[PDB]
């Protein structure tokens, strides 16, 4: 129930990549499928995700964070990705399930 | 030729010929009292009595 | 048994990081090991040029040197045969193998004292407790004949009997020849005989830090100057409107 | 062999620097260096402190039990 | 000799427990002490070997 | 101005700034292991060959 | 044609991977041990062949060989100090290179890392042989027991040992081929640090965020060369106080004597760096198990490739696995210090324990807490 | 004719606190052991923290009193 | 090296013990003869 929903605010104020300014998207590891998403991004979002990365990049050499006012808040965090993503590997399962028959 | 030549390569590494081969040896039971162990040299490791 | 007393921690006057050996101990406890300790003791890594320019005069260690006959050849009819000793012989081994020395000691056999301190753990503070630590077994503890007792010793049965007291020697110097007061030079002569480059290695060591301060410093300013430039880098992103 | 020139597709991302004569190779070293120093220790400490203290004890535990097991038990001659 | 809860021997490199007749009783070991071919010669004078 | 005129004089000239850091060496060298033997003797008087070494020298 | 730098054959190299080499803009101090590591390795081949050079591999003349180069040879000492302080510096070094890539997710370079592997256990072997070369009574035994190791192996086994020792035991016969076998692995090591970044190079380093640093990438020239050489100098401080201040700090006294075939120490501790794997093979109370258990300790290396569960790279942004990282990295420091005291209780199992504990971290919790952690970011 | 200050220290030195109880300790041992006959205990254990104490102290000043 | 080229074993160590080796040191340290075993190389007219 409504147990891991606050679980899983805390774990997102625990992990900390909100201090960078990245979306939890952002953080993903870009494997075939997560490549294959990013992609088919529209191109404002795809050029957002860039900028907030190279921002991130640029506050980790530095040894810095995002001030506390400006930290993502859990529940304003946009999955720009997690869709694509889905249908992405959705894509692929059904290819494979396809070529195995 | 192959096999040949790895197996006497091989072999270049075992136990050479200078490695001998000794005897026995003797030893006083006298020289070790009751309650008491004692080592000697022998063909390269210890011995125990 | 199963249980060992460990030594205490003497203030050896080299001790310390910067501390260098004291010479003139490190003479006095030569002679201890040459007057007392070589008739058991072989002390195979040290010869009398060694001394020299270290604990003694070129003369006094050419002297130490010819008091010892050595055996050279072979000769023009292949014969061994003695002659005195140069400064370039090594100390005089006082057996000519282990069995025999063994042999001379109740089968107990006197380890070559060259590389003692660092043999055994404690060190100076382990041999000069030895050294000073006899005496008589506790209650229920027999001590096998031959051996004495010793508590600093592994077993505390040791083979060697206490090797010195007061004024089994005299020191040339005029120094109170009390058993301690030699243990604590012979003890000193064993730890620069384990490790002459003491002194040198520890000068060294000054050195070392006074550079690698200078330097890591001198490029902890150049590896930041270098990086300032990202370091201060601002961003903006300015998509179209 | 050559990569810069590829690396990825990058719009409308301006930056601003200055050469390394213009400004200081450390700066604020008060005002910003150190706080952060301990932001960092801050957030950290808990994460890694915990198994090592941990640890640690069971150190001391193990070695004075082990050193407790020498000492004699009087109860065995008080016979 | 003379070390471990057996009366036998103990070696010091990974805890192996011997007894007084050389037979591994506690410890990774997997054998024995192995045992030589000898013959008591004598009357306090025996041989190995 | 040392620093303008190192900088104009030494460190410019590419040439000059390694002529100075020879020179520097060189310069460096000498005081450091003077100071740095200095130190070191200073820190263990009376206990070097060298302070005892009269006791059996010549005259 | 134009520039020089990146036209000719061999220049075309450094450029390539020294200079114009791109870099994330992020990487921090725990990326440095690389090129420390590379130093090491250059480091303990040079002072090597210095010591090699006064060397003597012959058990009746070994230990006194090296003596000789300590107190006859001009810096004898000093290098020979050099070299033994070096190995460990560069264990140092290694186990801290390891460490970084597991929290940072870098053994997803599976060849890089795999190859890693491969360096780790052959510098190990390598330093195995090199420390038996002064022939003291570690080095005797040690031989003695490593290469026993072996005899483990069915039916084999024993025949391999032969090879070993080039004898029934160990010898002059082995400690010549030691001394051959401990010159040559350097180089093989230094030829496979070669594929080691040639395989790295096809990716390029990764970061501490675990995430693309296309968007931001440096020449490393002067940003990494600088930080390099300042981190250099950072180890140097200690390596050289240890080496000039506390010689055998990092060394057993029990080693000043010369081997004696008859009479194994009744103290015998492996090196420092062999204690935790010394450890875990001493838990198990069978030879086979013992040795499977050594074996695994280090080989299971190559599995960490495929126990990544996260959807994440680095453990940078998981909490929980930063947890379950650090209680590893304290779990092998009691692994060590097990190593270093008597198979006695409660020693013993407390060893047992750190070792099941272990091989649980890496085989099953990593990859669970892992997975949960997915779900707790509802992916 | 000399005096070892090793011997002057050690006696100054079992006057301390530790010591005294240490070397009570032990007398205690001897005591019991020296009279039980046919018995299986020893007095290692208190000579040995009765000597650590001593020489403890021993070892820390001893040397004031060396050249 | 005779054995099984130019001699039986049998032979070989005949031949080897029909020399007097020095061998040691002893118990006491003390060089002492002993017969020859097929192992000895042949011996030396002289000792230089
Ligand atoms: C010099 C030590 C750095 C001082 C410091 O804490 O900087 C804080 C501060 C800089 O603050 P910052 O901008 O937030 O820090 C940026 C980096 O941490 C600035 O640091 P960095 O990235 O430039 O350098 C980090 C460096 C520093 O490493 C340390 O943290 C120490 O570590 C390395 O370079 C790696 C080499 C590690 C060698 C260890 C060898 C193992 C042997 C083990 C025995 O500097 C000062 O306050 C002035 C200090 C003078
Ligand atoms: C008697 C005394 C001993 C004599 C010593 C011999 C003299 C040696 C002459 C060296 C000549 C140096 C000339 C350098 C000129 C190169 C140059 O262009 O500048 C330096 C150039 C960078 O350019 P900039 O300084 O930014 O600007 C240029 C100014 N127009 O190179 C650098 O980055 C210099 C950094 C040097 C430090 C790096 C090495 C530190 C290493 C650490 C460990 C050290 C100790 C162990 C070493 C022993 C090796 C076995
Ligand atoms: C094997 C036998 C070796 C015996 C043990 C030797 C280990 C010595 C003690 C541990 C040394 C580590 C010192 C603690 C450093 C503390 C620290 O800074 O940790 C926090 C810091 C923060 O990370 P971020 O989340 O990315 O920060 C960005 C946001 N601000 O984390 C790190 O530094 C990353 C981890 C560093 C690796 C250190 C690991 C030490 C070595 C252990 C070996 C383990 C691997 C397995 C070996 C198998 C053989
Ligand atoms: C009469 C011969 C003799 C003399 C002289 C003598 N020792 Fe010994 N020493 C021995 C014997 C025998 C042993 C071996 C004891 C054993 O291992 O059971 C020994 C052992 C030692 C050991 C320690 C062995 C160990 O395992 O801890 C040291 C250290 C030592 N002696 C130092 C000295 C010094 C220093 C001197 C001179 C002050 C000296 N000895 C004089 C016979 C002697
Ligand atoms: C002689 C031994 C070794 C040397 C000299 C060496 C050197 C290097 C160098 C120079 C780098 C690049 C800089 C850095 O990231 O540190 C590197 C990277 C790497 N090494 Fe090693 N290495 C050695 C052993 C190993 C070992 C034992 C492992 C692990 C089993 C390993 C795994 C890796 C990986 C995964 C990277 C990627 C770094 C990243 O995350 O970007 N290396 N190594
Ligand atoms: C992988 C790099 C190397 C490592 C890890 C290494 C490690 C070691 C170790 C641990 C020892 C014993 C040190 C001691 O005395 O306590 C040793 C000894 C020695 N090594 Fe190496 N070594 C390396 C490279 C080399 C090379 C390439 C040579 C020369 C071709 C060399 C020559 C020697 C010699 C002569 C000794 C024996 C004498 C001595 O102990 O100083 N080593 N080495
Ligand atoms: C091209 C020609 C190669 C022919 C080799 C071959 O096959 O020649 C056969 C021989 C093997 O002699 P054998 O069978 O062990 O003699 C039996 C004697 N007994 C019964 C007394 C034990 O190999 C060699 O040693 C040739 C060495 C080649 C060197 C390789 C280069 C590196
Ligand atoms: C000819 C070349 C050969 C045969 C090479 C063999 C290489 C083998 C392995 O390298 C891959 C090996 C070094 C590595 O095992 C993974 C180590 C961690 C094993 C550590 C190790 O050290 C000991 C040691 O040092 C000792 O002396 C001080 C004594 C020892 O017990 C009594 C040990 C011991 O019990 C173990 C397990
Ligand atoms: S070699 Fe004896 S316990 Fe392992």
């Amino acid at each position: 129930g409504r147990l891991m929903d606050r679980i899983r605010k805390w774990y997102y104020n625990a992990a900390g990549f909100n201090k960078y300014g990245l979306m939890r998207d952002d953080t993903l590891y870009e494997d075939d499928d997560v490549k294959e998403a990013l992609k088919r991004l529209p191109e404002d979002l795809y050029n957002e995700r860039m900028f907030r990365i190279k921002r991130a990049l640029d506050l980790s050499l530095k040894h810095r964070i995002l001030p506390k006012e400006q930290w993502v808040k859990y529940e304003e965090d946009k999955p720009y990705l997690e869709p694509y993503l889905k249908e992405v590997i959705r894509e692929r399962l059904e290819r494979e399930a396809w070529n195995k028959k | 030729a192959a096999k040949n030549v790895v197996t006497q390569f091989i072999s270049s590494l075992s136990a050479s010929a200078d490695v001998l081969a000794l005897s026995k040896i003797e030893i006083k039971l006298s020289d070790i009292p009751e309650g008491k162990n004692v080592a000697f040299k022998w063909r390269g490791k210890p011995l125990f009595v | 048994g199963e249980l060992e007393l460990h030594p205490p921690a003497f203030p050896w006057s080299h001790g310390g990081p910067l501390s260098a050996l004291d010479h003139s101990s490190v003479r006095r406890g030569f002679q201890v090991y040459k007057q007392v300790c070589s008739a058991c003791h072989s002390m195979d890594y040290v010869a009398f040029r060694n001394l020299i320019g270290v604990t003694h005069t070129e003369a006094e260690a050419k002297a130490l040197a010819e008091e010892v006959e050595v055996q050279d050849g072979p000769d023009e009819n292949g014969e061994l045969f003695m002659r005195p000793g140069k400064i370039s012989d090594y100390f005089p081994k006082p057996y000519p193998n282990p069995e025999a020395a063994r042999a001379a000691n109740n089968g107990a056999l006197p380890p070559d004292l060259s590389y003692i301190v660092n043999a055994r753990h404690g060190g100076e503070d382990y041999v000069f407790s030895l050294l000073t630590g006899y005496c008589d077994p506790p209650a229920g503890v027999v001590v096998r004949e031959g051996l004495h007792y010793n508590p600093y010793f592994p077993g505390q049965a040791i083979g060697m009997a206490p090797p010195i007291y007061n004024e089994i020697l005299e020191y040339d110097d005029g120094t109170p020849a009390t058993m301690s007061q030699i243990a604590k030079d012979v003890c000193t002569f064993l730890r620069w005989a384990a490790e002459p480059e003491h002194d040198q290695r520890k000068r060294m060591g000054l050195k070392m830090l006074l550079i690698s301060a200078l330097l890591t410093s001198l490029l902890y300013y150049m590896k930041r100057h270098k990086w300032s430039v990202l370091k201060s880098r601002k961003m903006a992103y300015r998509p179209p409107k | 062999g050559i990569h810069f020139g590829n690396l990825a597709r990058v719009r409308h991302i301006i930056t601003y620097s200055l050469s390394p004569f213009e400004q200081r190779a450390i700066p604020n070293i008060f005002s910003d260096a150190l706080p952060n120093v301990w932001r960092r220790f801050s957030s950290q400490v808990f994460k890694v402190a915990p198994p090592f203290l941990g640890a640690y004890l069971l150190y001391s535990w193990g070695t004075q039990e082990f050193e407790r097991l020498k000492r004699k038990n009087p109860a065995d001659y008080e016979n | 000799a003379n070390s471990g809860d057996f009366g036998g021997y103990y070696c010091p490199c990974h805890g192996s427990h011997y007894d007084a007749s050389g037979r591994i009783r506690k410890g990774p070991a997997p054998y024995n002490l192995e045992v030589p071919t000898y013959q008591f010669v004598g009357d306090d004078l025996v041989v190995v070997g | 101005a040392l620093l303008r005129q190192a900088y104009s004089a030494l460190f410019r000239r590419t040439s000059t700034f390694a002529l100075t850091v020879v020179l520097g060496a060189v310069l460096f060298e000498r005081a450091f292991d003077q100071g740095a033997d200095a130190i070191f003797e200073h820190l263990n008087e009376g206990k070097l060959w060298k302070h005892i070494k009269h006791k059996y020298e010549a005259s | 044609a134009p520039n020089i730098r990146k036209s000719h054959p061999l220049l075309k190299m450094i450029n390539n991977s020294l200079i114009d080499l791109p870099a994330p803009s992020n990487i921090s101090a725990w990326w440095n041990f690389g090129s420390l590591l590379a130093v090491c390795l250059m480091t303990q081949i040079l002072t090597g062949l210095l010591l090699a050079m006064h060397y003597t591999a012959d058990t009746s003349l070994a230990f006194s060989s090296v003596a000789h180069t300590c107190r006859n040879v001009q810096y004898g000492w000093l290098i020979r100090n050099l070299h033994a302080n070096g190995a460990s510096f560069f264990f140092i070094c290694i186990f801290l290179h390891i460490g970084r890539g597991l929290y940072y997710g870098s053994y997803l370079y599976k060849e890089t890392w795999n190859t890693g592997v491969i360096l780790l256990l052959t510098l190990m072997a390598t330093a195995f042989v090199g420390y038996v070369l002064p022939w003291g009574q570690m080095s005797f035994w040690g031989a003695t027991v490593i290469t026993n190791l072996f005899s483990a192996i069915p039916y084999i086994g024993h025949t391999l040992v032969e090879w070993a020792w080039g004898g029934f035991s160990v010898d002059n016969p082995t400690l010549t081929r030691f001394f051959a076998l401990h010159f040559l692995l350097p180089f093989a090591i230094a030829g496979i640090t070669i594929i080691h970044l040639t395989f790295l190079h096809e990716s390029g380093s990764n970061n501490p965020l675990g995430i693309s640093s296309d968007s931001d990438k440096i020449p490393f020239h002067p940003y990494y060369s600088f930080k390099d050489i300042l981190g250099l100098t950072l180890m140097l401080t200690p390596f050289l106080t240890l080496a000039l201040f506390s010689p055998n700090l990092l060394g057993d006294p029990e080693n000043f004597t010369p081997a004696n075939p008859l009479v194994t120490p009744p103290h015998i501790k492996p090196e420092w760096y062999f204690l935790f794997a010394y450890a875990i093979l001493r838990s198990i109370p069978n030879k086979l198990g013992g040795v499977l258990a050594l074996a695994a300790s280090v080989l299971i290396l190559f599995l960490i490739p495929f126990l990544h569960k996260s959807k994440q790279r680095t453990m940078t942004f998981r909490p929980l696995s930063q947890t379950l990282f650090w209680l590893l990295v304290a779990n092998l420091l009691i692994l060590t210090w097990i190593g270093s005291q008597p198979v006695e209780h409660p020693f013993i199992i407390i060893g047992q324990m750190a070792s099941l504990s272990y091989f649980t971290i890496l085989l099953i919790l990593f990859p669970t807490i892992g997975t949960l952690e997915n779900k707790m970011l509802n992916y | 004719e000399l005096v070892d200050p090793l011997t002057t220290i050690r006696e100054h030195c079992e006057q301390t606190e530790k010591c005294v109880k240490a070397r009570e300790r032990l007398e205690l041992c001897d005591a019991r052991v020296s009279s039980r006959s046919h018995t299986e205990e020893q007095c290692t254990e208190e000579l040995f923290d009765f000597l650590h104490a001593r020489d403890h102290c021993v070892a820390h000043k001893l040397f004031n009193k060396l050249k």
